[PDB]
């Protein structure tokens, strides 16, 4: 089972999420 | 040697390779300046000593994004996308047409550059009217990236030779990525093509009086969005088909492969409008839509995140790489050419995290025209495309000049990687950063020191990143004219095969190939989405045509 | 073989990963959708085409008069016409109400600016021939630098308005 390519995806699903709730809560503060 | 006249199509790649590598290294020289500029530091009065035709921090931009962005990354697609091919078919390409290609870009970039070095298209490399450049920029600018229709023409003759000398076999691999490439490019190139014939030649030349703003930058984003996964695919080309081997490994699935170009093919071209979420006068439906399709071409490449790193893990196995991090451990990190293209993929993370929220409608609210917008672009095409490009000169050069690469030129070369993978990195923090505390980009503000004191500690990453970009460039400077001014030659260096990986094979993978082997039909259906995406649009803004008359603010 | 292994356990895992994916990004399209469905989305230039002439906008018209530029046009609403030219941007400062929904009704009378609020979501290109037409309600009152954020020339940098927000 390919571990290894996992921990990559994972790290990139929460980099994408950190950056889109990130700025989406940036959008309502100056909303 | 007797290998360019079996081979001429290499001394052709090599000439689009160098001329390219030219034009990086003269728009790279002023990258420093500029982050010195976001660092608060006017280091312009020095530039201007060393180069007294640079007039303004604007007109160095301009030369910036048209060298680095346009020119470089063309003519490494150029030199890629056709070389390739060839090579994995061992068939000859028309080489009247491939040294008409050549000298087209060659004419088109001396023919722009001029008025660029003049001061007279100050416009940047958006040229957004009524901004009015000199009319050579606009002819030389056009003439250039004509000449990709002469590459398109080149390998789809190579394709259909092929097909005609093997009916009922599926397209190989490589010839298959270069085929829906330059399909999806002939879609992509006609907003601007459009934009240069219908409006900005003959206002340059006086024949019109105005050029509508709003139909000019509908039309450019049109080619805007997709020439950046021209850029790419190139890039990702040598990822899937040549990174494997250089790693230890194979490509663990050809069909997700051809699948993920395949995506690109039918969603690169209808999303411009996520340009244009801050324009006035296009309806917010349509941004929806194009929003939507945005979030849909990401999908390629999160699934290029998994093929590619389970390629790297199968690798880091095979090479005795054991547990959750040994697999890293094992790979070749000495190597150069494996180095830079990973250093690329692992910038290009948070790259492609910041094109989703930029993506995302109103999120785009936040950050369009700030500081965010070079952070997120400079990982994808600064960094990725970039290094895979300088990765290449350690593989491909040798095998177009039979120029052996010495110990002591790679270990210079894995220097250069790493300063400039840091430098980038540097270099995101403090723009994405300077970008959430609303610094505008395409700004001299070093010129108003006392304009964002809010941005202090941002800066001195812009500065940092200044300094170890100015170190990596002239240390890639000194490498590459030391490869190609070394006096040895060992020519069955260039008559040596391309390290082209060995695939991994499953029951599953001819039916879903020869779906995707049907390019006819998918190219029919790339057309039509490019209709259904801008048809309603540009009846609308046609039927409304406002032009208005040109500046010259510089 | 250990190779058919693998590429039948990548494949699978790869297939989940696909799945996980999709469901993401449709969570992002409902999330997008929702800031549509709210006051926020006032921020989003109207599609209408509203076609006027550069030349003549200073001359005549609801930006010939700076000083008469804001208008009420609803009982907690304001009309704002605003000129931003190069290098600078007309009324200066702008003065609206706290509280009040304001229309701002911006063009330029010779290149593409900016016009960027620092402290909101107020970010809209201004076209040349074109009135760009953003909807803004200001909950804090003070002052909002304006940036021009859009390259029209030598003075971008120095291209700054001000909006001031009374109590
Ligand atoms: C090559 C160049 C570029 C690529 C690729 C690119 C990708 C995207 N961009 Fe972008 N971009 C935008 C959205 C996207 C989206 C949704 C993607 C997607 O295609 C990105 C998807 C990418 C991913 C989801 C990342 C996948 C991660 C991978 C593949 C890494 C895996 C790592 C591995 C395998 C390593 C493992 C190894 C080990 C050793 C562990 C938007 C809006 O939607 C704007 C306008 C914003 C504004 O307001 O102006 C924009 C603006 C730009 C501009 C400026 C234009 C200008 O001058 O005004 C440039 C030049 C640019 C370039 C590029 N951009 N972009
Ligand atoms: C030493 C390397 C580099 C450094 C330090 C650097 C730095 C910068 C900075 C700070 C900006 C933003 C300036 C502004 O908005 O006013 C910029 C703009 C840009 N850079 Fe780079 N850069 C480098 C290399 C590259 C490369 C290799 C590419 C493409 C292959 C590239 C493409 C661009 C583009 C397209 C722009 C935007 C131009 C525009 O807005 O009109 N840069 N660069
Ligand atoms: C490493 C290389 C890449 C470098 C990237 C640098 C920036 C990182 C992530 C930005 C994500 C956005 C985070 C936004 C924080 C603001 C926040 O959460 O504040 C909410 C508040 O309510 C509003 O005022
Ligand atoms: C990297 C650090 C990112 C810093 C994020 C700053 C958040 C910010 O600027 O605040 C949002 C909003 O403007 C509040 O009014
Ligand atoms: C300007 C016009 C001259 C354009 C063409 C001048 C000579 C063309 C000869 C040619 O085919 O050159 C290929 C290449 O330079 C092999 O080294
Ligand atoms: C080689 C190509 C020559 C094309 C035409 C050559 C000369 C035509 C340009 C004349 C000119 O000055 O027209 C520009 C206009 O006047 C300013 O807006
Ligand atoms: C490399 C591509 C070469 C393109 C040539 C420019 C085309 C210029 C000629 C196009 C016709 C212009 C014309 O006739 O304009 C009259 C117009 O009606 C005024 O109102
Ligand atoms: C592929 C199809 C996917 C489904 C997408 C279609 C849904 C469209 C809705 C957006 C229209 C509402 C936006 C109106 C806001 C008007 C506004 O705020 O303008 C000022
Ligand atoms: C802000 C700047 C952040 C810099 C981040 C670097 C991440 C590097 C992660 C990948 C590690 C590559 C080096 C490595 O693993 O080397 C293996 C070793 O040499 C074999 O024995
Ligand atoms: C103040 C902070 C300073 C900024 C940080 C970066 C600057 C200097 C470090 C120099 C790094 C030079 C590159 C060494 C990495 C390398 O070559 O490692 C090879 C290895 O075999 C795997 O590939
Ligand atoms: C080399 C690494 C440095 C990172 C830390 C740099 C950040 C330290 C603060 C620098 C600074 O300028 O401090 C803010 C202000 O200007 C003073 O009062
Ligand atoms: C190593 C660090 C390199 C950066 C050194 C200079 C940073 C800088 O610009 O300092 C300005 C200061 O924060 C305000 O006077
Ligand atoms: C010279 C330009 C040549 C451009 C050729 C692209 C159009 C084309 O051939 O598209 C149909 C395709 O061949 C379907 O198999
Ligand atoms: C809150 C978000 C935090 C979470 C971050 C990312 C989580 C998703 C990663 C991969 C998705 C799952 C991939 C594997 C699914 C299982 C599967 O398909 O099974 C394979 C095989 O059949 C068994 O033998
Ligand atoms: C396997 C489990 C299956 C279950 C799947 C569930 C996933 C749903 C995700 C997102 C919900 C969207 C929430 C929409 C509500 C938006 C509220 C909001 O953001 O409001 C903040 C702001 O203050 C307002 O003005
Ligand atoms: Cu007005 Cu920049
Ligand atoms: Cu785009």
């Amino acid at each position: 089972k390919p571990k290894g390519a996992l921990a990559v995806i994972l790290v990139l699903t929460l980099t994408i999420l950190v950056f889109w709730l990130g700025v989406y809560a940036v959008f309502f503060a100056r909303g | 040697s007797r290998v360019y006249e079996a081979y001429p199509e290499k001394k052709a790649t090599l000439y689009f390779l160098v001329l390219g590598f030219l034009a990086l290294i003269v728009g790279s020289l002023f990258g420093p300046f500029q982050a010195l500029n976001y660092g608060n530091v006017d280091a312009y009065p020095l530039l201007k000593r060393l180069l007294p035709f640079v007039q303004s921090y604007y007109q160095g931009l301009t030369l910036h994004g048209v060298l680095n962005a346009i020119v470089f990354t063309q003519l490494f697609a150029q030199a890629i996308m056709v070389y390739l091919p060839a090579r994995e078919l061992n068939m000859r390409p028309n080489m009247g047409l491939m040294w008409l290609s050549w000298w087209m870009a060659f004419i088109g970039l001396v023919v722009a550059a001029l008025p660029l070095l003049a001061n007279e298209a100050t416009v940047l490399y958006t040229f957004y009217p009524p901004l009015k450049g000199h009319w050579a920029f606009y002819l030389g600018a056009s003439v250039f990236v004509l000449s990709t229709w002469v590459s398109i023409y080149i390998v789809l003759d190579l394709w259909r030779r092929w097909k005609a000398a093997n009916p009922g076999k599926v397209t190989p691999l490589v010839t298959y990525m270069a085929v829906v490439f330059w399909l999806m490019w002939f879609l992509a190139s006609l907003g601007l093509v459009l934009e240069a014939v219908l409006f900005l030649l003959p206002w340059s030349f006086g024949l019109v009086e105005g050029v509508d703003p709003l139909v000019a930058r509908t039309l450019f984003w049109w080619t805007g969005h997709p020439i950046v996964y021209f850029w790419l695919l190139p890039a990702y080309a040598i990822i899937y088909t040549i990174l494997p081997k250089q790693a230890g490994g194979k490509l663990v699935s050809d069909p997700m492969a051809r699948l993920a170009f395949l995506l690109f093919l039918l969603l690169s071209t209808p999303v411009g409008f996520h340009h244009q979420f801050a324009d006035p006068g296009i309806d917010p439906t349509w941004k929806m839509i194009h929003s939507v399709l945005t979030l849909f071409v990401a999908v390629p490449s999160l699934m290029t995140a998994f093929t590619v790193a389970a390629s790297l893990e199968f690798a880091g196995r095979l090479r005795g790489g054991r547990g959750l991090f040994g697999w890293i451990r094992a790979l070749p990190w000495d190597n150069p050419a494996f180095v830079a293209p990973v250093l690329g993929l692992l910038g290009f993370i948070p790259g492609g995290a910041g094109g989703i929220v930029n993506a995302s409608f109103t999120l785009d609210y936040v950050v369009h025209n700030t500081a965010w917008v070079p952070g997120h672009f400079h990982l994808q095409v600064a960094s990725l495309v970039t290094l895979t490009a300088m990765g290449s000169l350690y593989w491909l050069l040798p095998n177009l000049t039979g120029k052996p690469i010495s110990d002591a030129q790679r270990r210079l070369g894995l220097a250069v990687v790493w300063l400039w993978f840091l430098g980038m990195m540097i270099m995101a923090v403090g723009l994405h950063w300077a970008g959430l505390l609303n610094v505008p980009r395409r700004a001299y503000i070093a010129q108003v020191p006392d304009a964002y004191p809010h941005a202090a500690v941002p800066m001195v990453f812009n500065v940092l990143a200044g300094i170890v970009l100015l170190v990596a460039l002239l240390l890639f400077i000194y490498g590459l004219f030391s490869v190609l001014l070394s006096r040895e030659r060992k020519p069955e260096l260039a008559e040596a095969p391309l390290p082209f990986a060995e695939v991994i094979s499953g029951p599953e993978d001819r039916r879903l190939v020869l779906a995707m082997d049907r390019i006819g039909f998918w190219f029919a259906v790339a057309a039509i989405l490019v209709v259904l995406a801008y048809g309603p649009t540009l009846v609308q803004l046609f039927g409304h045509l406002n032009p208005v008359p040109g500046w010259r603010l510089w | 073989v250990d190779e058919h292994k693998a590429h039948k356990a990548i494949l699978a895992y790869e297939k989940g990963w696909l799945a996980f994916s999709l469901a993401m990004l449709f969570v992002f399209i409902a999330l997008i959708a929702y800031t549509l469905a709210t006051h926020t989305a006032g921020v989003i230039p109207a599609g209408k085409l509203e076609r006027v002439d550069p030349t003549t906008v200073r001359q005549e018209g609801p930006w010939a008069d700076p000083a008469q530029a804001v208008v009420q046009t609803g009982p907690n609403q304001y009309t704002v016409y605003v000129l931003a030219f190069a290098f600078g941007y007309q009324p200066n400062p702008i003065e609206v109400p706290q509280g009040a929904e304001i229309v701002f009704k911006i063009t330029s009378p010779d290149v593409i600016h900016g016009f960027h609020v620092e402290g909101t979501n107020i970010n809209v290109e201004v076209l040349p021939g074109e009135v760009s037409t953003v909807r803004y309600t200001f909950k804090r009152p003070g002052e909002y630098r304006i940036i021009c954020n859009q390259y029209c020339g030598l003075g971008h940098q120095n291209m700054f308005g001000t909006i001031v927000v009374k109590e």
